[PDB]
């Protein structure tokens, strides 16, 4: 039924676009004026909220992936249940990344005067906070899921042999590069963005 | 020190005659707790329910303890310190069940004649003697100041904890009498950590030291100072100290020279000692 | 002006209420996939 | 200026986000799917694990490929300088042609370098062919990064 | 500056702050309560120490209730879009965070209370895992209570 | 456990009633705070006496 | 090969962790903000409602204060002490296990457990 | 591997823990050095079998009681893993036990033709293939009155689609036909279940483990039909499963295989089964290939095929322990190292 | 700032005077607990004092 | 402009959804946990009248929806503000989509609990304790909707 | 009116698509064939370098996409015709969604070819010939896009 | 109005579609029939250059797409009638989405024919006979697209 | 106004859709019948040219599309009425989506009849008799589009 709706929305978009284009009014579907006239606080607050939301839905994702297999693998070998908690920690740090980026973004969130409200800088710092919240929340989502998967494999290879956890912790390190790189990119994107003035 | 030892040995049993990590834990774990748990009201409750177990440790020792209360009574001295530091830090904050304490003289005075319901500022008279100031309580922008203070507090205390626990590695490699491990891991680690985040922790203190309003200078942003120290070296938009643009290049080169040095010193000198 | 029907405010209420409804549909599809382990409740 | 409208940084920060999110998605698929195959042979011949960490490293390079172009798009974005819509469309395209390039290269490295590592515990002569197929599947993101760099220098 | 559609975002933020948080708390209660009911038919003396995942899922819903109450005391007929979208962000933050934290507490909790009946050393393990999943609701509550303080300034 | 809550109900509410009686600015000093200090102190001090009755009654248990 | 690869992994791990731990110590600000704001908005919902200069000495206005103090105190003890300080305890614990015991702590040893009849 | 640990997180990690109790080659060599069944019990007590024969005490200890209790703890571990399963996993666990239900049906309705007592033909039945109307197969003789009375409410009811009851009641010749045909329809249905609802990493490595069951059953039907069967190929082709690697070209030549060379030249064209019918014990070839296919099903992580690969490996472990304890009790040690160990 | 250095002098001199006057029974936990706790108390005092020595943000409220 | 013509639409949807989604939640809680009663009271029918508590605690969610639907219904008007319609939509969704979650949790916990309480009679107290935490979700949604609906028509123009 | 301001959008997404869908097809062709290479060279180690020809054959598809995307990139302009953007969008789709097809074909042919060529040594020439017939699809897409891209900026005006 | 600015868009996506939807049917006819050659010629490798006729007849329809894509490409202009763009879109769809059908039919018939022509050698002449009917479905679309493209710029004005 | 600029769009979509969907139907009818033939005469190859009837009857309903996609193609002008484009779209859809159904029916009946006609020799007459009823579907669609296309330019202005 979802494929029927995906086809129906596509058919309605094609029929509306071709009807609007054939009648000489095709510039009325104006995405640029939509970007110019929507409020920058929508993009800013939506970016902050999706940053701290999608970091947490990746952190909590990885936490259950390498938590349920840690508890399952700890039934026969209970000497992993404290040492291997660093795999919970590596997928938990992607939430503090999104938190400390969301607070730094919300510091740039003041009341702009209505005479200069849809200005160049106010609209720039809405766009920048939106996409720099998206590129941090999605990167921490994907990093949390990857660290959870490579910690769920580590929690079972630890219970197999003790000398394997040191060898497969390296894969968790290379997986946890990603959230820190998103942490860097989201600070470079909203680095030149000013407050709302 | 038994509860701290069990806490630190749950993670990893140390190797033979290594520096014990449960001997710096005995202060830092209740103190890093208290930085997160800062309140004289909740801290006194936790100190009181810990001191109830400390004063009654003879009747509770000869007793069958279930797992939760065995956890709580095995650490009856971790909770006494976790309450005793929480009272200290919640006296540093003005947070007594989320209320302020008008103990000392304030550094901020409010204007005497003002209309009702309007937004007013306070004029700085002095500085508050011990702890945070109590004129930030029912304040609109008090939470911005507490964000700045607690963020820089966390940065400096994490820097202090990391540079304190990094010296124990040097003491380990000195007790093992391995200068190869020292020159391969400690020194390229030390002048990589201190040249970036030691510089950040110094810059926070130096921004706190300068006035930036009496001097009529712009207060520099320290986030986009460390962003621009790696991206655009030598370009300083808001100058923080004299000689900044040429000293940050030296610190950047000292940090970047230790990425090949820490990676290439020890294997290439273990290979040289097999010839 | 952007439009007279699809104005600047309606069209960004229908984006907020589409994101929220997407999160709602995802979460309800998570809770709909929740099944009980019946073998650990029977006598057998 | 009719060639530099004020909504143009939307498509530049979209280029930043498409250059970072999809490239770290490809890097994460490539490191997780391959770490499954590396940890699967953890018990059967554990000595072949530290040699088999190459499809994890070559997956992590795909995030550096997106990092470079995300830095180079975010360095051309300032609220005080003029910024053409041509530049914004060009940054959207150079992030979009490196994100799906690194995504496809990460899918290829993840599908190759776990089957190869998982069959490598039987035949120790597979390793040269595994590294060769990983190079052929890792230049896929290098092609997209080359297009992104040429496109960034063209659009500014 | 303060339009007529501006309290839609605040009212829907106050809605979503309890809706998504109660969905997450309901998943964390139901999935981890199945594990309690499945575990305590062969070893029933672990019934009141396995009750911790549904308590933590309830704490999540309390965190969402706090944001919903604190958003609905700042709603007005003539508020700006600034207040409206900042209440929307304060709703979305605690909504996604409570939803994620409740899903994580539900999936960890039943596995933990099943491993605790076979191995008694896994009770401390499941508690230490669930404490990391509990504070994710706090990590959204921080952004929600910070965006609440910037409502009318 | 009612004696612990009652002892804290003596101490905390007695300190709160004293801080309302002396017009302390962390309790009266705002516009949203109550206007009359001792009018609030008179109804917090009686609650302190009620919790003292609960503390004495549950102290002989 | 067992030394060069190990030193590459050590270099990548250490240079990653110097950035990744100074941003992970910001949970000392995160959980402090959470504790302060929850202790504020619990006071404001429970006993800020019980403070009123009207009906001074009335039985309803004093049972209001009694019930709201009881509701405040059980919520402070249940959340802000037991189910908040346990999270602060565990976060100060992981700050030792990861952020402090990776700069100097090797941890490859085994415990001294002697042949003892007092441990059987 | 992104949606696996929702319902299957605890289930895999315990089964992965059960995998680590598989006896290695050194733990088999330490069992072949034993002199007494008591020494073999004490050697197994240091493994993850520890104190499973504790209620025996050295007097009533035979080589069949070891095979009883070592398989009984396999069955109780399978029931513990099945009780924590829900949804598609629990259905996958039920589809495993259907193949043991078929063997218990075919073992229960041969104990009534020979008029052996119902209490002793049920202790030989398999405990995992238990359904509630299994003792009530001792009520009728013909196939129609055993289907329409008992086997309609069983989950073996869709598998009676080609069993043509010509009103001849039952000899021993057609109960094997009914057994092979039920197992044929079951292999079809469980292959379609694996292809339909089981996710993709646990799909490709389970279709091979199940097509191997189909190929082994095809070769065993086409090779046991030489000695104790005189049947037409059009009636023989209804017994061979059509899911495997061996179906579309080679089971045709196994259907019209009238001689041993008609089987051998048919299995010479398939690539991984050639050489099985040349040298050595054929049953050992199939068990060795089964263990080599179950070994590389543990190497894929987020897969529910690890349950199948665990229980078949643990059954081979119980068979190896039974073979060793049969060797060290009857004092024959010429083929004590005929066990199969890939772990 | 010199009233931070003046407190550092009387904390550091106290810690050095306790390093040499620690009890001999449990030296490595007397001079490790007390000297480190004075360091951390001084660190949080210096951080909470220097954030208010030259502030950039003034306290601003409406209801008074 | 402050009181448009399309403003009672959101108020009527808020009056509808408060009873619709709580009836869905209560229906799942009655359904899933009544299948368990009808399955486990064919062997032990003496405890038929104590397994009914998941059904009752599921039916409380529909009363939570009914109260908010009546209180939104008696605040609707032709010339109400758009603010009032937005608040009534929010109060309808806050009870409906939270009592839907509470009813899902009550149905799952009740079906898992009345099946395990016939094998272990000590699990009944744990089932009641989990169902209280499942029912306070809908209670919290009721609290949020009452605090919205008190704010609905307060200082409207 | 004839060279609008939104005109380089179509050329930009045409330059993007010739990398996106072409690298997706080349990744499928390398991954699915490398599964067969790593699955058959367990017991046939000497055929390890004869079996790379599906993977090389799929990498030439990504080279085809690279060439056309670079050659589109060096014709994007700010004051670009909308005809030029339409032609570059068509030339990007013509390489991308045909190289995706050729990559699907090489990925499905090549693993079966390296699975059968380990069992029969005379099937290698047939595998190479079917892979030539599969690669010529992406070659056709490159021919269409190079004949199409040469017509962008021939008689453009305004 | 009669030759608008957006008029080459339909011509460009008709030039693109006639190779996209043609090559992704030719790829199905190559892959689905090549896995039937590589699985059959492990036992009968003497039939290798005889069973490859489904792959050749799947490659012929891609040439059918290539011819129509070139002829639509060389009739594109900046100022062309919208009728010409509609006709070129119709020709591109008529080749692409019918050569996709012809490729599906060749792919499904070809592996069924080559797996059966090694048991019975008298089924090869039946495979060719069914495969000519499966392959003429793309030739019909080529006839429709050439009759469209001959009508594209015949009596166009403005 | 009666003959707009966008009027040849519907005629071109009809001229394409006349042959596109009949090629899909003919492809299905050829593909399943070819699998049925190639699986039914590895044992009895004498029925090879006898069983070719479903492939021929599936190939006829593509000639049904090839007729109308030429008769619509030779009525496409630049300045044509919108009525003509609407009728040509209706004619293309009337042949296409009916020959697609006819091809589905021929493809199912074809392999179901050639897999069974190897057993019973006189199921061939029944197979032809059912395929005639399956091919008159495409014949009916052809009749509908030939009656439409004789009206697309009858009295247009």
């Amino acid at each position: 039924f979802s494929h029927f709706l995906y086809y129906l929305v596509l058919i309605v978009v094609i029929v509306y676009g071709l009807y609007k284009l054939f009648t000489g009014h095709g510039s009325d579907i104006n995405f640029g004026k939509f970007l110019l006239r929507t409020s920058p606080y929508m993009w800013a607050n939506l970016g902050i909220a999706l940053c701290v939301g999608l970091s947490v839905v990746g952190a909590a994702w990885g936490i259950f992936i390498t938590g349920s297999s840690m508890i399952g693998a700890g039934v026969r070998a209970p000497r992993i249940t404290t040492k291997n908690l660093i795999s919970i920690i590596f997928c938990e740090v992607v939430a503090i990344y999104g938190l400390i980026i969301a607070i730094v973004f919300s510091s740039k969130l003041t009341v702009a005067t209505a005479e200069n409200m849809y200005s160049k800088s106010n609209l720039y710092t809405g766009y920048s906070l939106f996409w720099a919240g998206i590129t941090v929340g999605a990167s921490n989502l994907i990093c949390g899921i990857a660290v959870g998967i490579t910690g769920a494999t580590a929690a079972i290879s630890d219970a197999a042999d003790s000398a394997l956890f040191v060898k497969i912790l390296v894969i968790e390190i290379f997986g946890s590069i990603l959230g820190l790189l998103g942490l860097i990119v989201g600070l470079l994107m909203a680095g030149k963005a000013s407050e709302f003035q | 020190t038994q509860a701290f030892q069990s806490i630190v040995d749950a993670y990893g049993i140390a190797t033979y005659k290594e520096i014990n990590a449960g001997l710096a834990t005995v202060v830092t774990f209740p103190f890093m707790f208290a930085i997160m748990f800062g309140d004289m009201g909740h801290g006194f409750i936790l100190f009181l329910m810990a001191l109830f177990l400390v004063l009654n440790e003879r009747k509770f020792g000869a007793m069958h303890r279930d797992e939760i209360f065995d956890m709580a009574f095995t650490g009856r001295y971790v909770l006494l310190l976790m309450g005793a530091f929480s009272v200290y830090t919640g006296l540093l904050y003005n947070d007594i069940f989320s209320k302020s304490m008008t103990i000392f003289k304030s550094g901020w005075q409010w204007p005497s004649t003002f209309r009702k319901g309007e937004s007013i500022e306070a004029k700085k008279t002095g500085v508050y003697p011990f702890g945070l100031d109590f004129a930030w309580h029912g304040t609109d922008n008090g939470l911005l100041f507490s964000n700045s203070y607690k963020m820089k507090l966390s940065i400096l205390m994490g820097y202090a904890h990391m540079t304190y626990s990094f010296m124990f590695s040097y003491i380990n490699y000195r007790a093992k009498n391995s200068k190869v491990d020292i020159i391969g891991n400690f020194i390229p680690g030390l002048v990589f950590m201190q040249s970036i985040f030691g510089y950040l922790s110094w810059a926070i203190v130096y921004k706190w030291s300068k006035d930036w309003i009496k001097d009529d200078k712009p207060a520099p942003g320290l986030l986009n100072m460390l962003i621009n120290m790696f991206l655009a070296p030598g370009t300083i938009d808001d100058q923080l100290y004299s000689g900044q643009a040429k000293l940050q290049v030296v610190l950047l080169l000292a940090a970047l020279v230790c990425v090949p040095w820490l990676l290439l010193y020890k294997p290439l000198t273990l290979r040289r000692l097999n010839k | 002006i952007l439009s007279s029907i699809w104005t600047e405010g309606l069209l960004m209420c229908l984006i907020v209420s589409a994101l929220l409804l997407f999160i709602l549909i995802v979460a309800l599809s998570w809770i709909s996939n929740l099944d009980i382990t019946y073998g650990a409740l029977e006598k057998s | 200026n009719i060639y530099a409208p004020l909504y143009a940084p939307f498509f530049g920060f979209a280029g930043c986000a498409a250059a970072m999110v999809l490239s770290c998605l490809g890097a994460a698929i490539g490191t997780a799917k391959s770490g499954i195959g590396i940890a699967g042979i953890g018990t059967f011949k554990p000595e072949l694990i530290m040699k088999s960490l190459i499809p994890v490293v070559m997956s992590g390079i795909l995030a550096i490929y997106g990092l470079v172009v995300a830095v180079l798009i975010a360095g051309n974005l300032s609220p005080t300088e003029d910024y053409t819509l041509f530049n914004g469309f060009m940054h959207l395209s150079c992030g979009l042609c490196v994100g799906f390039a690194c995504l496809s290269s990460g899918y290829a490295i993840g599908m190759v370098g776990d089957v190869g590592v998982r069959k490598y515990m039987h035949q120790p002569r597979l390793f040269v062919g595994i590294v060769l197929i990983l190079i052929f599947s890792e230049v896929l993101g290098l092609y997209g990064m080359i297009v992104a760099l040429i496109l960034n220098t063209r659009g500014s | 500056l303060c339009p007529v559609y501006a309290p839609f975002f605040g009212a829907i933020g106050c809605a979503s702050a309890i809706i998504f948080t109660s969905l997450g708390a309901a998943y964390g209660t139901a999935k981890s309560g199945v594990g309690i009911c499945a575990t305590c038919v062969l070893r029933p003396d672990l019934l009141f120490k396995n009750i911790v995942p549904v308590i933590m899922a309830g704490i999540i819903a309390i965190y969402g209730l706090v944001v919903s109450v604190l958003v609905c005391y700042s709603l007005g007929q003539k508020q700006a879009l600034y207040t409206g979208f900042i209440q929307l962000g304060a709703g979305l933050s605690v909504g996604l965070s409570g939803l994620a934290a409740g899903f994580a507490i539900g999936i960890v909790g039943d596995a933990g209370v099943r491993g605790s009946s076979q191995q008694p050393r896994l009770f401390v393990g499941m508690i230490l895992i669930l404490i990391f999943a509990e504070v994710l609701g706090l990590y959204g509550l921080i952004v929600a209570l910070l965006l609440n303080s910037r409502a009318t300034q | 456990c009612c004696t612990v809550l009652s002892a804290f109900g003596v101490v905390i509410l007695s300190v709160i009633a004293h801080l309302f009686n002396t017009n302390h600015e962390s309790f009266v000093g705002s516009i949203n705070d109550p206007e009359d200090g001792p009018a609030v102190a008179h109804t917090v001090y009686l609650a302190a006496l009620v919790y003292l009755v609960f503390f004495v009654f549950c102290g002989f248990q | 090969g067992d030394v060069m690869i190990h030193q590459v992994i050590h270099t990548i791990e250490f240079c990653l962790n110097c950035i990744s731990h100074t941003a992970s110590y910001l949970r000392l600000w995160a959980l402090s903000l959470a504790h302060a704001q929850l202790s504020s908005v619990l006071w404001d919902m429970t006993i800020s409602n019980a403070f009123s200069s009207k009906n001074s000495g009335s039985p309803l206005a004093v049972m209001k204060v009694v019930f709201l103090f009881a509701m405040w105190f059980v919520l402070t003890v249940c959340i802000l002490v037991f189910m908040e300080g346990t999270s602060a305890m565990l976060h100060a614990l992981r700050l030792h296990w990861v952020e402090a015991m990776s700069k100097f702590f090797e941890g490859e040893g085994y415990a001294y457990e002697p042949f003892s009849f007092r441990a059987i | 591997g992104v949606y696996f640990n929702i319902d299957n997180g605890f289930i895999e990690g315990v089964v992965r823990g059960y995998r680590n109790g598989l006896l290695s080659n050194n733990q088999y060599i330490n069992l072949t050095q034993c002199d007494t069944l008591e020494d073999l019990k004490l050697q197994l007590s240091s493994t993850d079998y520890g104190n499973f024969l504790s209620s025996v005490s050295s007097e009533s200890l035979t080589t069949s009681l070891i095979q009883e209790y070592a398989s009984s703890k396999l069955y109780h571990e399978f029931n513990y893993i099945r009780d924590q399963s829900s949804g598609s996993t629990r259905k996958f666990m039920d589809y495993i036990t259907y193949g043991y239900m078929i063997d218990n049906v075919a073992l229960m309705i041969t104990g009534t033709i020979h008029d052996r007592d119902k209490g002793e033909i049920l202790q030989r039945c398999h405990p995992l293939g238990w359904f509630d109307t299994l003792p009530t197969l001792s009520v009728a003789t013909d196939l129609e009155s055993l289907y329409e009375t008992v086997l309609v409410d069983t989950p073996l009811a869709p598998y009676f689609k080609n069993c043509f009851d010509t009103a001849e009641e039952l000899d021993d010749m057609n109960i094997e036909i009914i057994r092979n045909k039920l197992y044929k329809a079951y292999l079809e249905d469980f292959y379609n279940f694996v292809t339909e609802e089981i996710p993709e990493p646990a799909k490709e490595c389970m279709q091979t483990l199940l097509g191997f069951e189909a190929d082994r059953r095809s070769i065993n039907i086409a090779l046991n039909s030489l000695q104790s069967s005189d049947i037409d190929p059009d009636l023989k082709s209804d017994l061979l499963p059509n899911i495997g690697k061996l179906y579309p070209l080679a089971t045709f030549h196994l259907a019209q295989a009238q001689d041993f060379e008609g089987v051998r030249a048919a299995l010479a064209n398939v690539y991984e089964y050639r050489g099985f019918l040349e040298t050595g014990n054929l049953e050992d070839h199939f068990y060795q290939l089964e263990m080599e296919l179950c070994r590389d099903a543990f190497t894929q992580q987020f897969a529910i095929s690890t349950v199948w690969a665990w229980m078949k490996s643990k059954e081979q472990e119980v068979r190896n322990i039974t073979w060793i304890a049969e060797c060290i009790a009857q004092n024959q040690r010429e083929r004590i190292n005929n066990y199969i160990s890939v772990y | 700032f010199y009233t931070v250095v003046g407190v550092f002098i009387v904390v550091s001199a106290m810690s050095v005077l306790f390093w040499i006057m620690a009890p001999k029974n449990n030296q490595a936990v007397w001079r490790s607990t007390v000297i480190l706790t004075l360091a951390m108390m001084f660190l949080m005092w210096a951080i909470t004092f220097l954030c208010q020595l030259h502030p950039l943000v003034a306290p601003r409220r409406s209801d008074l």
